[PDB]
RNA sequence: GAGUUGAAAAUAAGCAGAGAUCCGGAGAUUCCCGAAUAGGUCAACCUUUCGAACUUCUGCUGAAUCCAUGGGCAGGCAAGAGACAACCUGGCGAACUGAAACAUCUUAGUAGCCAGAGGAAAAGAAAGCAAAAGCGAUUCCCGUAGUAGCGGCGAGCGAAAUGGGAGCAGCCUAAACCGUGAAAACGGGGUUGUGGGAGAGCAAUACAAGCGUCGUGCUGCUAGGCGAAUCAGUGGAGUGCGGAACCCUAGAUGGUGAAAGUCCAGUAGCCGAAAGCAUCACUAGCUUAUGCUCUGACCCGAGUAGCAUGGGGCACGUGGAAUCCCGUGUGAAUCAGCAAGGACCACCUUGCAAGGCUAAAUACUCCUGGGUGACCGAUAGCGAAGUAGUACCGUGAGGGA
RNA sequence: AGUAACGCAAACAUUGGUGAGAAUCCAAUGCCCCGAAAACCUAAGGGUUCCUCCGCAAGGUUCGUCCACGGAGGGUGAGUCAGGGCCUAAGAUCAGGCCGAAAGGCGUAGUCGAUGGACAACAGGUGAAUAUUCCUGUACUACCCCUUGUUGGUCCCGAGG
RNA sequence: GUAGAGAAAAUGCCUCGAGCCAAUGUUCGAGUACCAGGCGCUACGGCGCUGAAGUAACCGAUGCCAUACUCCCAGGAAAAGCUCGAACGACCUUCAACAAAAGGGUACCUGUACCCGAAACCGACACAGGUAGGUAGGUAGAGAAUACCUAGGGGCGCGA
């Protein structure tokens, strides 16, 4: 059997995007975009929940904790997909 | 103002049982604005107070805008207590108490205890 | 513990008295000594920690009824 | 507004509808973050309806007759394999 | 039965006279830590073969060792762990103090510490008190009584019996004997005291009472419902005052601009439960079971009682020191007996230890639901009427507004 | 009592700017100080003090337009760096085992336990707050797939290191 | 290579190998980078285009070789990773397992700000005190003392 490290309610593993101006800097400059996830999350569970719900090959998943408690995730997509054409569809 | 906040048994506020519904014609019994009829507008169950139309006059001053313009003076009603009002039928002009008649159907309706008509309004 | 499993003999809280009636505590306890007694239902020695009164039972009454009186044999 | 249809639907379409309403709830989180015009009441009855769905599913766990910890092992034995899928509203 | 999405306003959208919000009964979820329990852990995390780990129970396989034991594997809604203010029981157990010092003694078997357990616990059904008269398990209260005593006869400690009340309830088991098995057990019998039981024989049948998933019964509780009777004048406001009326099976209370029988919520009274719990009363049913005569043989709880010692505790400090329980060592008798009646002996009286279980009266408050208060009113009353065991201090125990 | 003091005797001065208000905030020019630091980075600790804007009620031993202060928002990106997914020392906990009024004491296997042993990334740029972490270049680890052979392989055990 | 119960190892015997070891070094990485300068506007805070030489020698490290040698007694951790290997023991077996050769794919949690010879840590203070470790420029000097300075950072939060 292929167990994950922790079973963590995968339709709630992502919470909200970040709409700061530096996030748009990461879109136009990095082909990346910014999500807010819960602390109980992975570079294997978030990375699977982007290539399925969105339909995009994700390059890397750079995560960090934020001292108010919640977790911040810079997800960088592949070169084949612009983050600007996939972020205006959501509302960025 | 902690001396006047709502009491909360099991996180929900204790709501009072009263005798005035919306759309009723109340009379002010004693306090202040004595002896004038009126509809009620908005209801406040925790204070047991009721705001009624076009009688209680509280001329309040409001800073209107954020640009500092026109600063309007708005004349707004306040809360008179629910024990200071009675109900009124427009056929017999007399302020009367309440009563709960159980009619032929299952429903139980209000009743002016001195006259013979029903306070209770249908679905419209 | 300083108890015998067969007969429930424990220590005795019993003061000692000098000539001028001074009393210390002197916890007084039984001679429950190490032995290794033969067992007829297995024809073999068991290693036990027996008080001497319990020794007089297992030689007088036999080890079977004494060990079933305590409840334990293995 | 009575939800009479939930005790009519079988367990597979029940569970698929749970996953669809959770996905629509995540779309309501994206539309709430996007500041597009949204209904917060739908954000209420979405999760509030998934509560109805899991009460009916858990009653169906009850009338077979199994333990609470067997429902823990069965439920967590199911939650480990949920491939994410977007809702059919496109 | 009419508005709601807590405090807590505002804003955006809802939910609702095919009955929302809310209340009550029974259920569901309950991330992570914490008995914490898959393993580790620096609690609320990490690693995961996603696991009730360990002990106990059941089942299989069954080491040194033949039977065993240990181990391993498995099952299991799976019994225990952990928490609990005070009371209760069991064990360790002081010292300051009092004696005008202090060691015997007291404080004190109190505090404290550990363990356990219930709404009560312990004890409890006479090997008992008593005195020639009598009582009939245990517990608690008043009393005897500050008496008899005990005590460097100092300081102090201090019963018990007779009497009066609360509450009452008594039952299972071993042995002698029959039957099955190598014992060990099992099934019948018997469990009592101015003695029974076993063995042998004769009679004789049903009155009364005890226990109880199960469901109809009753009241009570956890939501509630109806519920009597007035206006007007007065300096902000009237419930107060003055004038006119009424209710009362309701004049308890709280509020309402201001103090209320007639304004509201209510109250007196009458009602009301789908669901759960509790109270006693039914029920298929299990049970208790009887009387006489002969028979001193057989039995009536053994390393036990007693004794020599070392003690402890009974108010009794080793004293004439009995009763009760233990440490070492010795070590009985079965009813024609044994133990107690304050060393001990003789007679009489009383009871039958060395096997267990029991409700009530009883002690207390972390509390809960009612009713009160010659109790407080922000230096008071709980430490705490707001963030209260909070800010703050300490490494921590802890202190603390 | 409006008294001592205002926390080294490195030392500031002027011109402009901002404002209602400037010895103190900013900018420039000189002057002066540390320079095995009074420089830069990381271990511990602290916990948001870091950055933009706003404010000057309290704090700053003066003032203040400034602030490690108050309010709102943001910021900490790792296969390679440091720990864990590896290992053990001191030490701790110790299954069974011995002991002990209780609690627990001793002690073996085992398991934790870095201050050590093992293991793979450097240079330039970006940037109000991040850089061996983000971008670009060249690399290196640990597994899978793609081609040749092998029927045995993994772990425990024996040894070198 | 053998020999003994002897797979590896260890010990004993025999044989082949004159070289070996490691900092440093040349090239690629690596220049259509960086860089002095000039060229055009200032929100005058900087951006924009172009770009020369980029070598040699003397000193010389407390850094490497280097757990390299010499000397001494006071005699200098453990286990895993790694490498080699028979029997015994548990499991899986053929397109399964093992060992490589190029080429692609994949990349586990926590810490990452800021102060850290301190105004933010510890001394109740924005306290003349304390705090492990790393980098060690020039001149005069034996020197990490000292005196003055580059980089970088300040003028010590009352003044007259």
């Amino acid at each position: 059997l292929k167990y994950p490290r922790r079973i963590l309610d995968v339709y709630q593993i992502l919470q909200s995007p970040i709409i700061t101006e530096a996030a748009i800097k990461n879109i136009a400059d990095e082909n990346s975009l910014l999500f807010t996830v819960d602390v109980r999350a992975d570079k294997k569970m978030i990375r699977e929940a982007i290539s399925n719900f969105f339909g995009v090959k994700v390059r890397k998943v750079n995560t960090l904790i934020r001292p108010d408690g919640t977790k911040k995730a810079y997800i960088m997509l592949n070169k084949e997909y612009n983050a600007s054409e996939l972020a205006k569809k959501i509302g960025i | 103002r902690w001396e006047r906040k709502d009491c909360k048994p099991n996180s929900l506020p204790k709501l009072h049982k009263r005798h005035v519904k919306v759309g009723d014609t109340v009379k002010v019994i004693s306090g202040g604005e004595k002896g004038k009829i009126g509809e009620i507008s908005k209801i406040h169950k925790h204070n047991s107070t009721v705001i009624i139309k076009d009688l209680n006059f509280k001329t309040k001053h409001v800073k209107s805008k954020e640009e500092g313009e026109q600063g309007q003076i708005i004349k707004i009603e306040a809360a008179i207590h629910s024990s200071n009002v009675m109900l009124i039928l427009k056929e017999q002009e007399v302020a009367d108490r309440v009563g709960h008649k159980i009619l032929e159907d299952v429903r139980k309706v209000r009743y002016l205890i001195k006259t013979g008509e029903i306070v209770d309004t249908p679905d419209r | 513990r300083r108890i015998c499993p067969f007969t429930g003999k424990k220590s005795n809280k019993a003061n000692r008295v000098s000539h001028s009636n001074h009393k210390t505590k002197r916890l007084q306890f039984v001679n429950l000594q190490y032995k290794r007694v033969w067992w007829e239902a297995g024809k073999r020695f068991v290693k036990l920690r027996l008080s001497t009164k319990a020794l007089k039972t297992i030689e007088k009454n036999g080890l079977d009824a004494v060990a079933k009186k305590a409840g334990i044999d293995l | 507004d009575e939800l009479k249809e939930l005790r009519t639907k079988t367990n597979e379409q029940l569970n698929e509808e749970i996953l669809q309403l959770k996905g629509e709830l995540f779309m309501l989180r994206l539309q709430r973050s996007a500041r597009e015009n949204f209904k917060p009441s739908d954000f209420g009855r979405m999760r509030k309806r998934v509560a109805r769905m899991l009460t009916v599913k858990r009653e169906r766990e009850i009338e077979q007759g199994v333990g609470k910890r067997l429902s823990r092992k069965l439920d967590k034995a199911w939650k480990r394999s949920i491939v994410v899928r977007p809702p059919p509203s496109l």
